[PDB]
């Protein structure tokens, strides 16, 4: 697998591929 | 933090990991 530079919605595919069924927590800073 | 590590720099798909449930 490689690095990967995700930004924005971006970030957000790459957890749903990652976690799939386990599902995800997606937590920006304030 | 991860979201913006990864935004910024660089991260990877096994730190995303520490992101499931
Ligand atoms: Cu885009």
């Amino acid at each position: 697998f490689v690095n990967q530079h995700l930004c924005g919605s971006h970030l957000v595919e790459a957890l749903y591929l990652v976690c799939g069924e386990r599902g995800f927590f997606y937590t920006p800073k304030a | 933090g991860i979201v913006e590590q990864c935004c910024a720099s660089v991260c990877s798909l096994y730190q995303l990991e520490n992101y499931c449930n």
